């Protein structure tokens, strides 16, 4: 079916750090790789950085690359996105997208149907 | 570096209705890389195009895209109810990156 | 669409009586095939995969000493002796020294003096091997159907993948649709495993070959050693320095890391992190067609309207693709495609997306078509509205015919003796070609084997000197393509 | 050393490229014209010697051309 | 005495921040912001561009690789005037001494 | 590869022993001789050239030495 | 219609925070830290001292 669930919503104090996890079913999930895009609440979607199963490797936005940490687990078919020193501004839903790798297992030209697949979102106050 | 788009749009039902999401040379003028992501309230966004004009299996035939130079725009036909919502430009950069747009809120009324 | 966009495509044309055609797979090449009543495919080999690979050797990279000691001998009482000379996790050296009575020694001569150290490994490289047995290959079969997987993954169509093992090396692809194509491969034949290691160093892997790292002048272990301790060329990660005759000292000579990286040039990079998967070398397979129909050739032209949804582009082969969509009725339909004359008199292009048909309306269906050099219309649907595409192909006919007699002659350099099984469909001039090569070939590897591109140039250019400067016609002509041959090869060698 | 036996001319190549192929392709040519450079005598006296051995002037081309080779490498 | 540096070699290094740039076919070299700073070694090459990933074109797209270099190991090389240049010399008489 | 450049021609040598002088007094040599062995295909074509292109066995026997010194040294 | 730019070229420039460096001779080369990013152009060469 090609469900992608996260965990819960959580509240945080500024200064704090939070563990957002999303779990891959219905599909390799060593395939495909893990994006992180969050939304504050009513505003425009934020695209955070990509974890790829396949390896480990990763890539962030200029923003939130100090910050924000992502990591999988093959095993569990899971991914997380850890946010440390959270602000007030960090407040948001987010959500996990998924996007294929090539054949070699190298993520770098992502597929034009990027973010397919979405999970349903972790909504994160501070 | 975020797509432009224009902050709200509205149109009647069963008219056309077109919105556009400006980027750079990088973004959305020099790649192929261009998507429409509709989010209806309290849901996550839902893919609508892709590769500027191609739609997802399920989405409907009524959505149309197009890009010119820096620009590209989605076109809805039908105007439902349905199909009001938020809709997200995004593209993959040059630099390797993605890049969302501010969403366009549609109403039909 | 899968085998478009990428610049090493080729394109194998005819099967034999029996519906079968030889092509060989490489991983950075794809192969489109166009049969007359068949559909066109794209094979590609994505990917090589050794399982349980075996040690034959560990070297040592980076070492170190911990326990030095030293035995004297006065002159004439012979060499000394270290009880742990005995010991082979030691590395020992025998020296002389100048010895007298300022020395305690009362003989004035060059007593004999050995000193020790314990070597251990700090770093190593690993050997692994493999049985050819356990290699797998991985195939992936996508015909042109022109149309996409589509992104809703509840239905998953368009990527059959074929895993070809030595001991299965026959299968048949199921492609939906277009009935069933089966694969008839030699995987023992693409790459001699049994001469050849998987030499893994610091997260980073080489595929060479076994005598050359048999060669190595490191330290190494047996492989089943399981504690060190028994390093065999110890005295090659070490120096022992006598200056003038005073002492003997031992050293360790720095990691060989680097060295090693300088080694390995031309040696193809694998990957051993993930398994060991080696994207490099070819496979060759018989391409059973027999039960390989086309799509929809009982539909009907469409007699509608076409849009061009994706304007029309040229690939690096010479061909267009271009993507339309069907606004009309009678939506299984086979869609109207011609490359015509301006006047459309005559027939210039052969489409390589064969028999493109609609399936739904609402679903675009992307054309591949081969036109020809200078000018050409696209035409696109019938009478009412039909759309009719003007294009210009920049090449020259004598320009392809030399473009494809070099990417020839290179297939040959690489694949040299199987290059003639890339499109053979049997025959007999096939057959006495790949055998003359074969024969050519092991005396040129006998000759040039462990040669470097600069001598390979240097070799060729001395030989079709001397074949010019020849009394004899016979030998002149035979002596002059060789020099050709090998002055062509040095300079297409390295890779 | 290891680095003196740099797994060239062992076959087993193919379409993909090698390990260092960029620069190891000219870096050998590279390190003998600066070596000719920094040791312009030796060069003459090599330029001398093929001429003296060198019946004709292609042996004297190939004897001067082997022996600036050899003589940095064989160091 | 009082050598002075007059060059230091690297002989271990480190590459991080590796990223990378690409530009449709035709259109030029892609740029990046790391390309300005020198601790970032970078090369420009050509890959296969077309429809499956983004151009709209089907020819040799050229792409940029920057990462940064960090030395880890030195090899120093320190030259001295001859002025600084103590030499010791001993002098032993045959005196006969017994040791 | 700076092993490729050793520092022995430097003219620098006194009468105290140098850095590898025993193990690096023979190991090109060792090197000749092992490819020599491994590689027995280039040496009988080398001297075939050599005797083709040397007219007098002084010529052909130089000329076989330096392809055979030259042809490991570039590998 | 939408024309992609190829390049940029200067046809009007200018210089500023210009810096020099000296080392005593034989003892290498100056260093200066502007030296580092490709905004500064530099050149090195050799004066009597
Ligand atoms: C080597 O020296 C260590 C001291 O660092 C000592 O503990 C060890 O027993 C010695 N091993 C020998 C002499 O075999
Ligand atoms: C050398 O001289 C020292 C002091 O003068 C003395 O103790 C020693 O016995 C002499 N002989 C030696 C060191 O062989
Ligand atoms: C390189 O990445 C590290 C994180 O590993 C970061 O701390 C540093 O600021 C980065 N440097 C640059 C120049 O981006
Ligand atoms: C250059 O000089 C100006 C003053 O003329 C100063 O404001 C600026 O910070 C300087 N920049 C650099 C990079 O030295």
């Amino acid at each position: 079916e090609v469900q992608l669930v996260e965990s819960g919503a959580e509240v945080k104090k500024p200064g704090a750090s939070v563990k957002v996890s999303c779990k891959a079913s219905g599909y390799t999930f060593t395939s495909y790789a893990m994006h992180w895009v969050r939304q504050a609440p009513g505003q425009r979607l934020e695209w955070m950085g990509w974890i790829n199963a396949g390896n480990g490797n990763t890539k962030y936005s200029q923003k939130f690359q100090d910050r924000v940490t992502i990591t999988r687990d093959t095993s569990a078919s899971t991914a997380y996105m850890e946010l440390s020193s959270l602000r007030s501004e960090d407040t948001a839903i987010y959500y996990c997208a998924r996007d294929k790798v090539d054949d070699y297992g190298d993520y770098w030209f992502p597929t034009l149907w990027y973010f397919d697949y979405w999970g349903q979102g972790t909504l994160v106050t501070v | 570096s975020a797509l432009t788009q224009p902050a709200s749009v509205s149109g009647s039902p069963g008219q056309s209705i077109t919105i556009s999401c400006t980027g750079t040379s990088s973004d959305v003028g020099g790649f192929n890389y261009v998507s429409w992501f509709q989010q209806h309230p309290g849901k996550a966004p839902k893919l609508m195009l892709y590769d500027v004009t191609s739609r997802p299996s399920g989405v409907s035939s009524r959505f149309s895209g197009s890009k010119s130079g820096n620009t590209a725009s989605l076109t809805i036909s039908g105007l439902q109810a349905e199909d009001e919502a938020d809709y997200y430009c995004s593209s993959h950069t040059s630099r390797g990156t993605w890049v969302f747009g501010g969403g366009t809120k549609l109403t039909v009324l | 669409m899968r085998c478009i966009g990428i610049s090493n495509r080729d394109f194998v044309e005819g099967v034999s009586g029996g519906s079968w055609v030889d092509i060989v797979l490489e991983h950075g090449s794809c192969v489109t095939t166009m049969a007359k009543n068949k559909p066109t495919l794209d094979f590609e080999l994505i990917k090589t995969e050794a399982k349980h690979p075996a040690t034959l050797r560990k070297y040592c990279i980076e070492a170190k000493l911990t326990n030095t000691t030293t035995a004297s001998r006065c002159p004439t009482q012979g060499e000394p002796s270290l009880n742990e000379e005995q010991d082979k996790r030691f590395v020992c050296k025998h020296s002389m020294v100048d010895r007298g009575w300022g020395n305690g020694c009362g003989l004035f001569g060059k007593g004999g003096i050995v000193t020790c150290a314990m070597f251990t490994c700090k770093k190593n490289m690993e050997g692994k091997i493999v049985q050819p047995e356990n290699l797998e290959y991985t195939i992936v079969i996508t015909p042109h159907s022109g149309e996409e997987n589509a992104v809703g993954n509840d239905t998953g169509k368009h990527g059959k993948e074929i895993k070809v093992t030595p001991q299965s090396s026959i299968t048949e692809a199921e492609l939906t649709g277009y009935g069933t194509v089966t694969m008839e491969c030699s995987p023992r034949t693409g790459l001699d495993f049994n001469e050849m290691v998987l030499l893994q160093m610091e997260n980073k892997a080489w595929l060479v070959h076994r005598q050359w790292f048999l060669d190595l002048p490191l330290p190494w272990l047996p492989g089943a050693d399981t504690q060190g301790s028994n390093w065999i060329q110890k005295e090659t990660l070490v120096t022992f320095k006598n200056p003038h005759a005073k002492k003997q000292d031992v050293v360790v000579l720095g990691s060989q890391e680097g060295a090693m990286h300088t080694a390995l040039t031309g040696a193809t990079e694998i990957q051993m992190s993930s398994g060991n998967l080696l994207f490099t070398g070819h496979l060759k397979c018989r391409l059973r067609m027999d039960k390989l129909q086309l799509k929809g050739m009982s539909y009907s032209m469409c007699t509608g309207k076409f849009k061009v949804v994706k304007e029309i582009a040229e690939t690096q082969h010479g061909t267009i693709v271009i993507r339309v969509q069907y606004e009309g009725d009678g939506s299984p339909c086979k869609i109207p495609f011609e490359i015509m004359d301006l006047e459309k008199r005559h027939v210039l292009g052969r489409l390589i997306t064969v028999n493109p048909i609609v399936t739904e309306k609402d679903s675009p269906v992307n054309i591949e078509a081969e036109p020809p050099f200078g000018d050409s219309y696209i035409i696109i649907g019938v009478e009412p509205g039909q759309l009719k595409l003007s294009w210009f192909k920049k090449g020259s006919s004598i320009g392809q015919m030399f473009e494809t007699t070099m990417r020839g002659a290179k297939r040959m350099a690489i694949l040299g003796d199987t290059a003639w099984d890339f499109g053979s469909l049997g025959g007999v001039f096939t057959s006495i070609g790949k055998a003359l090569h074969q024969v050519f070939g092991a005396i040129y590897g006998a000759a040039f084997s462990g040669v470097s591109w600069t001598m390979k140039i240097l070799i060729g250019v001395v030989i079709t000197w001397i074949g010019m400067n020849s009394r004899s016609t016979s030998l002149s002509v035979s002596l002059v393509l060789v020099g050709v041959v090998t002055l062509y090869l040095g300079v297409m060698v390295q890779a | 050393s290891v680095a003196l036996v740099p797994h060239v001319g062992m076959g087993l190549e193919t379409r993909t490229e090698t390990w260092m192929s960029s620069e190891g392709a000219w870096k050998h040519a590279q390190r003998i014209e600066t070596w000719v450079l920094r040791h312009p005598g030796f060069t003459i006296m090599a330029a001398i010697l093929a001429y003296t051995i060198g019946t004709t002037y292609f042996q004297r081309v190939l004897i001067f051309i082997l022996l600036t080779a050899v003589a940095p490498s064989m160091t």
